[PDB]
Parts: C-alpha cells; sequence; structure tokens
RNA sequence: AGCUAGUUGGUGGGGUAAUGGCCCACCAAGGCGACGACGGGUAGCCGGUCUGAGAGGAUGGCCGGCCACAGGGGCACUGAGACACGGGCCCCACUCCUACGGGAGGCAGCAGUUAGGAAUCUUCCGCAAUGGGCGCAAGCCUGACGGAGCGACGCCGCUUGGAGGAAGAAGCCCUUCGGGGUGUAAACUCCUGAACCCGGGACGAAACCCCCGACGAGGGGACUGACGGUACCGGGGUAAUAGCGCCGGCCAACUCCGUGCCAGCAGCCGCGGUAAUACGGAGGGCGCGAGCGUUACCCGGAUUCACUGGGCGUAAAGGGCGUGUAGGCGGCCUGGGGCGUCCCAUGUGAAAGACCACGGCUCAACCGUGGGGGAGCGUGGGAUACGCUCAGGCUAGACG
C-alpha cells in the first residue's frame, strides 16, 4: 500500500556526520539526522556538508529525514 | 544384618571410642574406573583394648553417643602404621594448601 | 584428558543463557510504550522500521519492534511483546504482537493476517 | 617402565603386521601366551613359539596375511585388520555375560579373561561366564 | 475430516492414477485419460528434478490420498505398524487394508472408497452381526461383512451387489453376493496389493 | 484396622473395583497391602469377579473385616460357606 | 579453605515408647576437612515423565508413595497417636468489633471474590455407588467421592456428503492471443440422510435390614439411584461449518500486477535502489484440517563437555624449568586369601506407567485381565583368569 503521509520539506546541509549521514537543518523548523536515499548513493553524487537539499520526513518520526533530491 | 566393616584405627585419643578408617572401593558410575573412597567410624571400644596401628571389624549397633554408632567387633591383624601413614600425612599436606603451602 | 583426570575434574554441562528477558520466563508480556520512535536499519539496510521503548510489568523496559504495513501505537498504548529479534535493528529482541491491546492489526491484510491480528475479510 | 603388557603386545603385533613383518616377538608372560593361544586357534596368526632373546624368554608370532594383491599397491589384505585393548590399567572393562558384545557382528571376536580361563566370546558365552574385556580383534 | 474436493487433481498431481471414484475412473475421463499432468497453472512446465525428499513426500502423499485418510490417522497407523514386528512396508499395507470403509469398498458393496465411507457412516454395514459405522473400525479375521438388511433393498446397494455378479475378490476375502455377506480372511499381504506404491519410500519419509 | 473393601479403578461411567486389603486410613484409591480380587458391577464380561478365597479367609484369619459390599462380593464366592 | 565448645568422647543423672549430647553436672581434649569440611546459591525427594540409536540430558503438573507446611515465630496440653490446617497459650503483622477497659479472626478444604499475571473453571447435582467416622441397628455426618458445568488445553472418534456429470459454462487468472488454468470443480440428475422430531428407555443395586434357619453357613424378602429421561434401541428425516500456514534456499509449492534500499520481510544466508518466483495483492499451488500458526521452555540435530565419542607444532588448547607430597598407574615365576570381578539360587525391586497377549465401550482415545522384562541392593553357595592382598622367588626396569 504504502501511505501517504511523507512530506518533501527543504533544508540545508549542517553537520558531515559518519556513514553518508548529515545534520541537515531543515529551512522550514529544525534539523533531523538525515541519511543518504540509495539511489543517491546508487548514482554517487557526493554531498558537502553546506548544501539545500529535500528531504522524505514520516511523521513517524520527524526526528529523521532521507536525502531526496541531489542539491 | 548389621553392616560388618573393617578398617584401621588411625585415632585413638579417646576414651572409650577408636577412629576405624574403613576404605571402600568401586566402578564410577560414569567412567567405570574402579575408585578407591572412604570414611571415618567412632567405633565404640568400652576395654580401651584396641591400639593405635590395628585392623579392626566395625559392627552395626545400637547408638553409643552422637557420631557413633558402631562397636569394635574383632581385630583382624594387629599394628600397622603404615596405614596410619597415609592418613596422618594426608591430613598433615592439608596443614597447607590455602594460603601458604605444604612441603613435598 | 585422561579417565583418571575427568573421575577428577569430569566433564562441565553446558548453560544455555535465555536471549528473552520477558522476565518469568514467560511466552509474552504486556507493557506500555514510552516512546513510538523510527530506527535506521544495519549494515547493509536502509529504511525506516517502526520501533517503541516499552514499560514491562516484567519491571524491564525493553525495544520491541512494530511489524506491519502501518501501526497506531502511540504513548500510554498498552501493548503485548512477544520476543522475536530484528537481525538490522540491535537491541530489539521482541515483536509487538499485534492485534492486542492498544496494537490495533494490520488494515487491509488478506496474506498471513494471523501474523497480523486481522479478522476474516467478509467476503461478499 | 613396561606399564601395560597386555596391549604392549596387541600393538607389537599391530605393528609388525602392519608393516608385513614375517614373525615378531614379544617378552613372554603365562597371560600373554594364553591369549596367543586364542589367536592361534582363531587363526589370526599362524602360531607361536616360546624362544630365547639375548638370555630372557620371548614369544615368536608368525604372523599371517591374505595373498598378494592386484594394480597398485600388492601389499596383502591383513588378516588382523583390527586389535584392540580394551581393559587397560587405571580403566579396568568387566562384563556380565549378558554384557559381552558381538565384535563385527561376529565375524570378529573378542577375547575375555574369566575364572574359568582366557576365552573368546562365542568360548565365554557357551559356558555362561563374564570377565574382564581384554580386547576386541577382527 | 477426509479430503472433500477436487480429487481427480490429486489423481492428476500424482501422476499415477488413483481410483477415487470407481466409474468413470475407467470411462475415458479419469482425466489421467489425456491430462495426465498436475493442476494448476503450471501442469504443463518441465518438471525440475524432484529432490530426495520431493520423493519420498510425494510417495506418501500417494498411498495415503489412495485410502482417502487424514495424515492424522495415516500417521499413527504407520507408527503401529512400526512397532509391530514384521515388515513394516508390508505390516501397514495390511492395517490400511484392514478399514472397514476399505473392506466394503475392496466388496464390491461401493464403488469407490469416498462410498464405502459414508455407506459405513450411514450404518449400511455389519460385522458379524452389529452394524459399526466407524471407518476407521479395524476389520480382522473371521470377521463377516454383511450389509444392512434394512438397507439391502437400497437401489444403490442393489446396483453395487449386480455388477459385483462375476466379478473376483480379493484372495484374502471372499463373498456371498447372494445374502450380500463377505468374510475378510486374512490380512492382505504385499504381494497380494497391487498399490502403485513403493512404501520402502514411505517408511524413509517417515525417517526424516 | 485392616480391611477387605474395593479401590476404584474403573473410569467415568465405567467402574472396577479391586477388593483389596488395606490399613482401614488409606485413601480407598491408596496404597494397599495386597489385592485379592477384581469386580466388575457391570458383569460387561463372563468373568466379573473372583476373589483369591484361599487368600480372604487367610486375611479374615487375622482381623481384616470386610465393608459390607466386600463382605457380599466375597460371600458370592463362597468365601464363608463352611458346607 | 579451613570449620567446631555441647564442639568430640567419657562417668553419672534427667528425659522418651525407645537408642542418643536429646538435655544436664563433672571429666578428658577431642571431632570434621581437598575423597571438599565451613560458607554462598538453587531446590521438597521418588515411582515416573519428555527427548534420545543408546549413553545421556532435561524434568518431578495430573496419578501413587514419602516428607514439610497450615498468616510469621515459639510452646506445650489432652491423648494409642498431635506438637494437632476447620484444638489451646504467648509474641509479631494484618483485618473486623469496641461503652477504648478489651475482644474476634485465618480458604495452601469445595465453590467463589479480589490482587498480581500472557494465563487457569461452577458460589452446580447427589450421597445412588466406592470409601471414611460414630451407632446393636434403623440411621446421621462426608465440597473424600461419584457425577453434571465451562475452556479445541490434550488425546481419540466423527460430519460438512456419495455416484454421475463438457475435450469441458460463466466469472477470475495467465497467454507466445492459437490458447492454457481454476476443473468434475460448478450448474444439473439420482442416491444416502449429521443435525432435528416422535416412541421405548438402561447397566451401574445388592447388600446393610427383615423372615426361616442358632444373630453362623445356607435360603427367601424388601428399600434404595445424582448422573437421567442421558447412553442405547426402533420409526421419521434435512445435502447440511472450513479454516490456517506456507510456495528464494534449508523445504513440498510460480506466475501477473503494485512498489522502487521506500513501504516492508527476516530463523540463518539474505530480499527491496523499475523484468523482485524473497515486500503488498491477485490467480494458481504445496501442507495440514476444527484446527492452523506464533511465542516461551526441555531433549534432539550438537562426537559443540566427546563414558559411548572429541582435542592441544601453525586453528582455541603444554604449565617458564626443576625437585618433589598426596593421588593415579605397575616387570617375570609361585603359593595362601577371595576385596574387586564372574556365575547360580533366593529375597526385595508396591500399585500405576512402559512392553506383549486377550478382552470391555459400534472403533479408538480410555479401561479391565493375564503374562514377560527390570538395574540396584540383602542372604547362601561356587569360580579364580585378570585387578587387589599377603607370602616366597627372579633379574629383563631402576639403583649401585
Ligand atoms: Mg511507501
Ligand atoms: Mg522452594
Ligand atoms: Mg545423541
Ligand atoms: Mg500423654
Ligand atoms: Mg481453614
Ligand atoms: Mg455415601
Ligand atoms: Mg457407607
Ligand atoms: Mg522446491
Ligand atoms: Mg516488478
Ligand atoms: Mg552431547
Ligand atoms: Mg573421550
Ligand atoms: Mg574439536
Ligand atoms: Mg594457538
Ligand atoms: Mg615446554
Ligand atoms: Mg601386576
Ligand atoms: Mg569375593
Ligand atoms: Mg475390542
Ligand atoms: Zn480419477
Amino acid at each position: 500500500a504504502k501511505e501517504k503521509d511523507t512530506i518533501r520539506t527543504e533544508g540545508v546541509v549542517t553537520e558531515a556526520l559518519p556513514n553518508a549521514t548529515f545534520r541537515v537543518k531543515l529551512d522550514s523548523g529544525p534539523e533531523i539526522l538525515a541519511y543518504i536515499s540509495g539511489k543517491m548513493r546508487m548514482h554517487y553524487i557526493r554531498i558537502l556538508p553546506g548544501d539545500r537539499v529535500v528531504v522524505e520526513i514520516t511523521p513517524y518520526d520527524p526526528t529523521r529525514g532521507r536525502i531526496v533530491y541531489r542539491k | 544384618p548389621k553392616k560388618v566393616l573393617t578398617g584401621v584405627v588411625v585415632s585413638d585419643k579417646m576414651q572409650k571410642t577408636v577412629t576405624v578408617l574403613v576404605e571402600r572401593q568401586f566402578p564410577h558410575p560414569l567412567y567405570g574406573k574402579v575408585i578407591k573412597r572412604s570414611k571415618k567410624y567412632l567405633a565404640h571400644d568400652p576395654e580401651e583394648k584396641y591400639k593405635l596401628g590395628d585392623v579392626v571389624e566395625i559392627i552395626e549397633s545400637r547408638p553409643i553417643s552422637k557420631r557413633k554408632r558402631f562397636r569394635v567387633l574383632r581385630l583382624v591383624e594387629s599394628g600397622r602404621m603404615d596405614l596410619v601413614e597415609k592418613y596422618l600425612i594426608r591430613r598433615q599436606n592439608y596443614q597447607s594448601l590455602s594460603k601458604r603451602g605444604g612441603k613435598a | 584428558p585422561t579417565i583418571n583426570q575427568l573421575v577428577r575434574k569430569g566433564r562441565e554441562k553446558v548453560r544455555k543463557k535465555s536471549k528473552v528477558p520477558a522476565l518469568k520466563g514467560a511466552p509474552f508480556r504486556r507493557g506500555v510504550c514510552t516512546v513510538v520512535r523510527t530506527v535506521t536499519p544495519k549494515k547493509p539496510n536502509s529504511a525506516l522500521r517502526k520501533v517503541a521503548k516499552v514499560r514491562l510489568t516484567s519491571g524491564y523496559e525493553v525495544t520491541a519492534y512494530i511489524p506491519g504495513e502501518g501501526h497506531n501505537l502511540q504513548e500510554h498504548s498498552v501493548v503485548l511483546i512477544r520476543g522475536g529479534r530484528v537481525k538490522d535493528l540491535p537491541g530489539v529482541r521482541y515483536h509487538i504482537v499485534r492485534g492486542v491491546y492498544d496494537a490495533a492489526g494490520v488494515k487491509d491484510r488478506k496474506k498471513s493476517r494471523s501474523k497480523y491480528g486481522t479478522k476474516k475479510p467478509k467476503e461478499a | 617402565m613396561l606399564t601395560d603388557p597386555i596391549a604392549d603386545m596387541l600393538t607389537r603385533i599391530r605393528n609388525a603386521t602392519r608393516v608385513y613383518k614375517e614373525s615378531t616377538d614379544v617378552p613372554a608372560s603365562r597371560f600373554k601366551e594364553e591369549i596367543l593361544r586364542i589367536l592361534a586357534r582363531e587363526g589370526f596368526i599362524k602360531g607361536y613359539e616360546r624362544v630365547d632373546v639375548d638370555g630372557k624368554p620371548y614369544l615368536r608370532v608368525y604372523l599371517k596375511y591374505g595373498p598378494r594383491r592386484q594394480g597398485p599397491d600388492p601389499r596383502p589384505e591383513q588378516v588382523i585388520h583390527h586389535i584392540r585393548r580394551i581393559s587397560k590399567p587405571g580403566r579396568r572393562v568387566y562384563v556380565g555375560v549378558k554384557e559381552i558384545p558381538r565384535v563385527r557382528r561376529g565375524l570378529g571376536i573378542a577375547i575375555l579373561s574369566t575364572s574359568k580361563g582366557v576365552l573368546t566370546d562365542r568360548e565365554a558365552r557357551k559356558l555362561g561366564v563374564g570377565g574382564e574385556l581384554i580386547c576386541e580383534v577382527w | 475430516g477426509r479430503y472433500i474436493g477436487p480429487v481427480c487433481r490429486l489423481c492428476r498431481r500424482e501422476g499415477v492414477k488413483l481410483y477415487l471414484k470407481g466409474e468413470r475412473c475407467y470411462s475415458p475421463k479419469c482425466a489421467m485419460e489425456r491430462r495426465p499432468y498436475p493442476p494448476g497453472q503450471h501442469g504443463q512446465k518441465r518438471a525440475r528434478r524432484p529432490s530426495d525428499y520431493a520423493v519420498r513426500l510425494r510417495e506418501k502423499q500417494k498411498l495415503r490420498r489412495i485410502y482417502g485418510i487424514s495424515e492424522r490417522q495415516f500417521r499413527n497407523l504407520f507408527e503401529e505398524a512400526s512397532k509391530k514386528k514384521g515388515v513394516t512396508g508390508s505390516v501397514f499395507l495390511g492395517l490400511l487394508e484392514s478399514r472397514l470403509d476399505n473392506v466394503v469398498y475392496r466388496l464390491g458393496f461401493a464403488v469407490s472408497r469416498r462410498q464405502a465411507r459414508q455407506l459405513v457412516r450411514h450404518g449400511h454395514i455389519t460385522v458379524n452381526g452389529r452394524r459399526v459405522d466407524l471407518p476407521s473400525y479395524r476389520v480382522r479375521p473371521g470377521d463377516e461383512i454383511a450389509v444392512a438388511e434394512k438397507s439391502r433393498n437400497l437401489e444403490l446397494i442393489r446396483q453395487n451387489l449386480e455388477a459385483m455378479k462375476g466379478r473376483k475378490v480379493g484372495p484374502w476375502l471372499s463373498l456371498d453376493v447372494e445374502g450380500m455377506k463377505g468374510k475378510f480372511l486374512r490380512l492382505p499381504d504385499r504381494e497380494d496389493l497391487a498399490l502403485p506404491v513403493q512404501e520402502n519410500l514411505v517408511i524413509e519419509f517417515y525417517s526424516r | 484396622m485392616v480391611k477387605i473393601r474395593l479401590a476404584r479403578f474403573g473410569s467415568k461411567h465405567n467402574p472396577h473395583y479391586r477388593i483389596v486389603v488395606t490399613d482401614a486410613r488409606r485413601k480407598r484409591d491408596g496404597k494397599y497391602i495386597e489385592k485379592i480380587g477384581y469386580y466388575d458391577p457391570r458383569k460387561t464380561t463372563p468373568d466379573w469377579l473372583k476373589v483369591d478365597v484361599e487368600r480372604a479367609r487367610y486375611w479374615l484369619s487375622v482381623g481384616a473385616q470386610p465393608t459390607d459390599t466386600a463382605r457380599r462380593l466375597l460371600r458370592q464366592a463362597g468365601v464363608f460357606r463352611q458346607e
């Protein structure tokens, strides 16, 4: 099925944590742990610690999000 | 039948009582090797009669004191500290293994 | 070892160690949710597994996995833990029975419904 | 010292036969000779005789073998494919006549030592007795 | 309770022909007649080499699906033949062949095993007089297996016992078509039965 | 007081007693001193009562005191018949 | 890793049914321990049970045997017997009554309530049967017991039908668009006839008692069922529940669609980042079937604690080396003993369960009867090869 309570809000890469991990601060309100989307990692697309990025956030855990749009 | 046993009188220090050291033998239940186990019985000797080193037959008796249910039935063979030895020395080793140790 | 050695020291029976302190070795244990967060998979997996800290009646407070398409698990929602690790979520040794207590069963299930506490779909 | 004579013998035999010696010596003892008696009887060895090596008594044990073989490794088949001590000092093995094993589905034998002498298993079973289970052989 | 459902699909899956219907299963229609392949959307696709398991599983499923019996019963029956002396393979078949519902079928009282079951259930059968409606009743040597007098007028019992005129019977049996009786002479032996089964496998399957 | 009574060994709706000799204080189905017979209240087999009368007589020879029913069954197998 | 002062023994006395440091006075200085004392932890023990090829491992509900306890602690009284679950006293805790002085309680009996918990039943019927206490007896008491009740909790039995019926409906799935599958499955015809209605209706119960007979043996008579108007019997009679798990491999069962390292699966290896037999549904299939699946725990697989039956040069594993205590092990010949060891007889190894046989209930589950097996230990008799022991001898080990 796949519910639809997902979101695409944007933000900026803050920290450059380990294993394709980032502090990404949502333009919206705060920042989340944000991990690099599979797609994106498969197509490489390095991601500097200060880029505007798109996030996929499950209301289930706003605290986390996946980076969708590369830059 | 009142169980009868045999052993060496390793202790003579009491009044009207002797310590008989009955040695037992039997196969170990799982490993089967025959193993020699043993135990001390305080046999009743009213006449002092039996002295340290003797081999006596012990006989199941009516309680005589707490921890004492055997009477010396008869002497099998007199004197033989070679056995009292084993005992004493074994005890003496104890007097070590704990914090310091016992001379070899 | 020599036979004599065996007689002396002998073999040591193995001690099994429970992998589910659902205490009192119960089959299930019920508790209350503390947090209904989400966690990331391990070594080679990616996804947002739904998880939940649980205060057990057994006194313990553990992390349980929420099986299914989508739950309705909140906070003070009473739930029943059932034990079952999850290779991707370390620190997660139990699954949460769906269809018991505050854990509503999976809606729109038509297959292994029993393992998702969802009644028989009244087919017309 | 020579810790276990009976094993020492079976081993010498096992060792010699493995390299196909014709004969082979072993320090004699009544008990040892007795066992060989069965060995000979059951046809595991050609037989044996009392000899004097360097002044002390031994027992030549004339070994026996299958015939020459074909293709690679014409080495004969063994007559004594097996032979193992069972009762060993510091681990004696006694059996009741009902607990007497049947070596190799009967094709092999086991030599017991009973108060009725040193008989094989059939001999013991027949005579309704048990004893130390000296060794199996097949 | 017993299988109940399309039966010739089993016939097909088991490859071998099973007579779970009596008539027709002789007519050019047991489907194993032009369609000896398994049921379902893949029936005609190539068969990959079956696994040791597969084989044993299938052999058992076969034998069992023949006498139409619950794995539960089938198994216990097996475990029984196992304990009893005598080559298990045989003993087992002998026991399956001792079920009342089977004999009623082996005596032409019924067209098929299923039907015989029902006859037993609806009390149309006799065992030395007293009627017995337990399809799993163990018929044993000496037992006469009649037909309910009351039922002796039933068209079915008539048609059945009619065509039975002429037809011979198993050598471990014997039936008197007149009074609609028959005796269970002896437990049939492996040779006596001609089941498309390799019971050495069925034994091995319960080995695992 | 040692007695001679029945011990229930049947099963629901299927009673089968055992004419036993047991001290008077034991559970009716407890450890008995000796069995000496059996009894099938429903006579579901030709043989539905046996009594080692040799034995009975012995126990009675020593204070055995039978239940009224136990005495019944006994009598019924000439336990006392002194012809 | 050391423990011990009533602690170990003795003499006298108390005490009990009785032996005893059980208790006491006096005397002696003993008693226990690495063959593991003392201390800590955990636990009622057993017949058995579960698993296992076995050895073994695990277990000790229900049934039978024993023990311990009866809110926690202590104590005695009465008695053949108790330190006495529905007897007594005291202390503690808790509860209820209290005119505040003081009193009353104890379901770990049946049922039931409440609490805790994932979770465990009826405040039922009966005393007819079996058994128990009292009574000369009639009889009274009996939540022991016999039954019914609820719960697929387990085991066994049984039904949802049977036979016919297209080169094969429709719908749904797939298609190489020819067709293939669901499938004789259905529809339909015919047959039988669970439920259900009617009638009959039980074994279990023959004693105690009464009469003849002497209150004996023996013979006759009477009363008595909860279950139950149930079991079962006979007549009538309806085609009349099916679900659950699984189909990547271990492992029996494959395709289309949806999704797109997401949502999710997951026991392990792993699967999912646009052709996914591994996710979600569908068609089809495999397996079981009033069950099916899950979780938990035990045995198995695991010769992965290896007695059966494992090992240590480099994988985990030789002690840094020696001297040496205890202990383990012990060359050749002969004699005594007969402790081990072997044999025979005999006693014990309860019943139940296990195994076999026959039998009872339509079968089976369940149950009855009979038979066989059974380690261990007791007693008597025997054997002596090996082991032990004792004695004698020897030089092949060792020492000089
Ligand atoms: Mg989604
Ligand atoms: Mg406890
Ligand atoms: Mg094993
Ligand atoms: Mg008194
Ligand atoms: Mg009470
Ligand atoms: Mg009564
Ligand atoms: Mg009464
Ligand atoms: Mg497969
Ligand atoms: Mg796809
Ligand atoms: Mg093992
Ligand atoms: Mg080993
Ligand atoms: Mg290894
Ligand atoms: Mg290493
Ligand atoms: Mg070294
Ligand atoms: Mg020697
Ligand atoms: Mg002896
Ligand atoms: Mg029968
Ligand atoms: Zn067919």
